[PDB]
């Protein structure tokens, strides 16, 4: 406990002591150009779309969010959002097959963790729909916390 | 789960709850058992029912 | 007293909770009468942001248990 | 937020302990630490516990769901 | 499921355990801080008197 | 008599929600009134229809403070009026 | 075995705070770069160095 | 079509694209949800 | 210095254009394609270029 | 030249690549092979964070401004040199134009989408003879209306056309070609809420009245030539159906329709709400 | 400070209108030789005049704010040594209770 330093009963914390609740809130929109290009929530799947991060994605549902109450690791598709683009635009690499779309998700953050609390759907002042998502995690008292 | 309190957070309490253990020794100890995930003989199976009415 | 103007254009009272979800502005309109003349009723000027638990929120005075019916913590 | 299982330092087991100790305020209007002696928290360890726990989880069910 | 106190505190069969020796510090296991006297000062232990003064 | 010490805090005033936001709705105001002059001498230079609508613009002040609260800026000129609720514990 | 000398003991309130250590850790092997002067990037959120 | 929850009404909603962003029996404006009918796993170690 | 600082040189007459790693495209979503400062003010003097060409 | 890169595994060479991009090791790397292809990968992330392109294009303007270390006499002395160099563009109509329809759509209170959605649509025509000129008001308010009906909402011609007064006449006429323009570069039923919105009541009274709305026209009843009339026709035969007084005094302060067209098609479609019993 | 409060401003003119009715001597007519022991009386920093029994003004002033008559934000500050009376009513002053 030198310099500061403590020493916590280890059963304490096994009994609960100075054990804290975390919540992270991931939220995301569709921005449309013109009406030209039309972001789009739904489930991406890594053989119709290109360029899609390397994270897992099943734990989206059909039109690309996360159910509630599921855990989740890092680096996992929270949002499956993506972006129509002109087939003949680029040709970045294997645009030829693909024709459709680009996945542009928003995956948790790789050194996160924890179980989805809950996903709202809404819309801003512009009636574009969008998405709030809350994840809730346990943070017990460790080694290197401040007190 | 629809209560105002978290999940890990009931099930934490849950674990805390002290059970009768006289015959704890004619169980078998959890790893011991090549069990898939739990048997008869190796565990106490638990189940809880709750609504406010 | 706040409202907001929907995407359609429907405008319909706004309640701070809905606020901060929606990622809306807790304001309200302003509306001046204007005397023109000419020489030998009421017009919209813009909205305002009101404080919270100001004299004209809805939550200016509203009961503990009405807060907790609209969510919103005493 | 509600009656924490067993204290931390001891463990006696605190849970039950609760709405007894509740029981004796509103009901025999006992001062605190006359009521743990009629509780039987006789050591101090748990004798904090119940003496300084938050009882938020009532607060929070006003929320309608 | 089956373990033991040493993994994690739940599965603790037992709380406070009082223990003590040597009530009257005849032994000289301890120096007794003091401002004029020890013995005016500290409390002498419940099972003082279950041994000879 | 001693040089007037101005780090004295009677000569110290404070402004609040209710100054701030009025100095800076001052010239918003402002600078509505002179738009609206603008749209008053076309019509009477060209004599066109007077519409208050086409006259007035509603988005000068609603996207004006929205902005001047979203920002600390109130306008250069001054920074940090605003900043984002702390809300990590009820007492911070 | 009784310790020598005696100890000063009792509740005190204490309080958590937001450091939390896996909040504050991190490494990096070659990550990735910047875009204008390709030197590491800098946040551990964004893997910086 | 996939189960939301009404901001208050608590009610089913299991609707789909193309459906008024409302609540049946009551026009609440944001939806829930709902959460997975597959169950979650955990350990109070 | 003769060889490498004729007053003469002190005035600019050909100002050079640093390639595109110097002042490179910031190029977001395919479509969010910001440039640096250095992109718009080089075709901001090349505009300033262009009209004193021609105008006189 | 062909000015082309694509990443191919040397050791496979099996195909077009299947392979991985180790974002945080900032590498792609053979998902077969395990070889790393190209290393050093570059972030692309926090460069617009900082941060119209989308119709005026490469032509190029900075907006600029005074500065802290200056004189009002550089004040004013730049507000003046600011604006001697606009005439290098035509987009001055259109910084005017993208401006008032700026002001046009925000004023009366359009959502930001219309803002570029009526933007999208003046960039796309902006120069034909079948315009050449065309009173310079219906490239603003029919783009407008050619925006918002691409942005997916409408508003009655009147709301525009008392909005901006063009006489109606060519405004239409010049209005249609830019459809035909936009067929060339290649709707009552928003109008719902809208029209209830402004009376303020309960939500269930458009989907009956769409119901209703529904069932006119696919029978028989072009019902209107120019069919905007029986749109509220649709509407006033639900507010008679409740007890609300909204009796068509109040409609024709609020939606202006004439108590001539009210009667008639109410009446005529007395005759066929027979066949209208929902609940 | 936990009891601390911001003054919201207030009108000054009662207190000038008050003031000129109880002994003010209104200072486009002051004629300093002709009463050289004056009191000098400022409102928001603003000279209005001069007076001549500041101590029979002083206490009939607070007793107006304690009877709220004058409301309670507006400080008054009678120096004895300057000879000067100073009144307050501004927006912004940082005041507490006692
Ligand atoms: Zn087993
Ligand atoms: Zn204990
Ligand atoms: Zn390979």
């Amino acid at each position: 406990n030198q310099e500061d330093s403590m020493i916590m009963n280890q059963s304490s914390i096994d009994r609960g002591l100075f054990r804290s609740l975390f919540f992270r809130s991931y939220m995301d929109q569709e921005k449309k150009y013109g009406m030209s290009i039309t972001e789009t929530f739904e489930k991406p799947q890594r053989t119709n779309t290109l360029r899609m991060k390397h994270g897992t994605y099943d734990k989206l549902d059909d039109d690309g969010l996360i159910a509630p109450g599921v855990r989740v690791s890092g680096e996992d598709v929270i949002i499956g959002k993506t972006t129509p683009i002109s087939p003949d635009e680029e040709e970045l690499g294997q645009r030829t097959a693909y024709h459709s779309k680009r996945d542009a998700s928003t995956p948790l953050r790789s050194t996160e963790n924890g179980i989805v609390d809950q996903v709202l759907v809404t819309t801003n002042q512009d009636g574009l729909k969008f998405v709030k998502v809350r994840v809730r995690t346990t943070k017990i008292p460790q080694i290197g916390d401040k007190f | 789960n629809t209560t105002v309190l978290a999940d890990e957070f009931i099930a934490h309490r849950l674990g805390l709850i002290p059970l009768q253990s006289m015959d704890i020794e004619q169980l078998e100890y959890s790893r011991d058992c090549f069990c898939e995930d739990h048997c008869d003989k190796c565990s106490v199976v638990l189940t809880l029912q709750a609504f406010g009415e | 007293k706040p409202m907001v103007n929907e995407s359609d254009g429907v405008t319909h009272a706004l309640y701070p909770q809905e606020a901060r979800l929606r990622n809306l502005t807790y304001s309200s309109g302003l509306f001046v009468d204007v005397k023109k003349r000419t020489y030998e009723g009421k017009v919209f000027i813009g909205r305002l942001p009101i404080m919270l638990r100001s004299k004209n929120c809805y939550l200016s005075e509203a009961t503990e248990s009405d807060l907790y019916k609209l969510k919103e913590c005493p | 937020m509600i009656v924490p299982v067993r204290c931390f330092s001891c463990g006696k087991v605190v849970g039950d302990k609760w709405e007894s100790y509740l029981n004796l305020l509103q009901e025999d209007e006992l001062d605190e630490g006359t009521a743990l002696s009629r509780l039987g928290l006789k050591r101090y360890c748990c004798r904090r516990m119940i003496l300084t726990h938050v009882d938020l989880i009532e607060k929070f069910l006003r929320y309608n769901p | 499921k089956k373990g033991i106190a040493k993994e994690h505190a739940k599965w603790g069969p037992a709380a406070a355990i009082e223990f003590e020796y040597d009530p009257w510090n005849k032994l000289k296991h301890t120096d007794y801080w003091y401002e004029q006297d020890s013995a005016k000062e500290w409390p002498q232990s419940k099972n003082c008197e279950y041994e000879d003064p | 008599k001693d040089q007037d010490d101005r780090d004295h805090f009677g000569k110290k005033r404070l402004d609040l929600a209710g100054p701030l936001l009025a100095q800076l709705f001052k010239t918003l105001f402002k600078k509505l009134t002179k738009d609206i002059f603008r749209y008053m001498q076309r019509t009477v230079e060209e004599a066109h229809d007077f519409n208050m609508k086409l006259a007035i613009n509603a988005k000068t002040i609603t996207s004006g403070l929205k902005y001047a609260l979203a920002t600390g800026n109130w306008g250069s000129s001054r920074a940090g009026v605003s900043q984002v609720l702390n809300r990590y514990t009820y007492s911070s | 075995k009784k310790l020598m000398a005696q100890i000063f003991f009792g509740p005190t309130y204490y309080q958590r705070l937001r450091h939390m250590v896996d909040d504050k850790i991190h490494a990096r092997a070659r990550g990735p770069m910047q875009v204008l002067t390709r030197q590491p990037v800098e946040g551990r959120s964004r893997d910086g160095g | 079509t996939l189960k939301y929850i009404c901001a208050e009404c608590s009610s089913k909603l299991s609707l789909s694209r193309t459906d008024a962003v409302r609540c049946k029996d009551c026009g609440h404006r944001i939806l829930l949800k709902a959460r997975t009918k597959r169950l979650v796993q955990f350990e109070a170690r | 210095n003769e060889v490498f600082s004729r007053p003469e040189w002190m005035i600019l007459t050909c100002l050079p254009v640093p390639p595109p790693p110097v002042r490179p495209s910031i190029s977001f979503n395919e479509s969010q394609r910001g440039e640096d400062d250095l992109t718009f003010k080089l075709a901001d003097i090349l505009k300033a270029n262009i009209s004193l060409e021609t105008l006189e | 030249p062909n000015l082309n890169i694509v990443l191919t595994c040397p050791e496979c060479k099996v195909y077009p690549p299947k392979i991985v991009e180790r974002f945080s090791e900032g590498d792609v790397v053979c998902a077969l092979c395990g070889l790393v292809l190209s290393d050093k990968l570059v972030d692309t992330r926090s460069e617009w964070r900082t941060f119209n392109p989308l119709l005026d294009g490469n032509n190029l303007s900075t907006r600029i401004g005074k500065g802290e270390t200056t004189d009002m006499r550089f004040t004013k002395e730049l507000n003046k040199a600011q604006g001697k160099n606009v005439m290098d563009k035509k987009d001055n109509e259109v910084q005017a134009a993208f401006a008032k329809i700026t002001m046009l759509c925000d004023a009366a209170e359009l959502p930001k989408i219309v803002k570029d959605c009526a933007k999208e649509a003046y960039k796309l025509c902006h120069d034909e003879k079948t315009l050449k000129g065309k009173s310079m008001e219906s490239i603003m308010a029919a783009s407008i209306l050619i925006g918002c009906r691409r942005a997916e909402v409408a508003r009655t011609f009147k709301e525009i056309q008392s909005l901006i007064h063009v006489k109606t006449k060519e405004f239409g006429k010049t209005l249609n070609i830019m459809k035909n323009i936009l067929r060339g570069k290649s709707q009552n039923l928003t109008y719902i809420p809208r029209f209830c919105s402004h009376l303020g009541l309960p939500m269930q009274v458009t989907t009956s009245a769409e119901y209703t709305a529904k069932k006119c026209k696919e029978i028989k009843e072009i019902a209107g030539k120019s069919p905007i009339t029986i749109a509220v026709v649709s509407i006033y035969l639900n507010i008679l159906l409740f007890q609300i007084p909204i009796t068509a005094a109040k409609v024709g302060q609020t939606l202006q329709v004439t108590e001539g067209t009210i009667k008639s098609g109410y009446k005529i479609l007395y005759e066929h709400r027979d066949k209208l019993v929902d609940p | 400070s936990l009891m601390s409060c911001i003054s919201v401003g207030t009108d000054p003119m009662p207190i000038i209108t008050f003031l000129s009715e109880w002994g003010m001597e209104p200072l486009e007519d002051y004629v300093p030789h002709q009463s050289p022991d004056a009191t000098r009386v400022f409102v928001n920093g603003v000279w209005h005049g001069v007076h001549r029994n500041p101590a029979r003004l002083m206490e009939t002033l607070r007793t107006l704010r304690r009877k709220g008559d004058i409301n309670p934000e507006v400080s008054m500050i009678r120096d004895i040594r300057e000879k000067e009376l100073k009144i307050f009513t501004d927006a912004g002053r940082v005041y507490r209770p006692l």
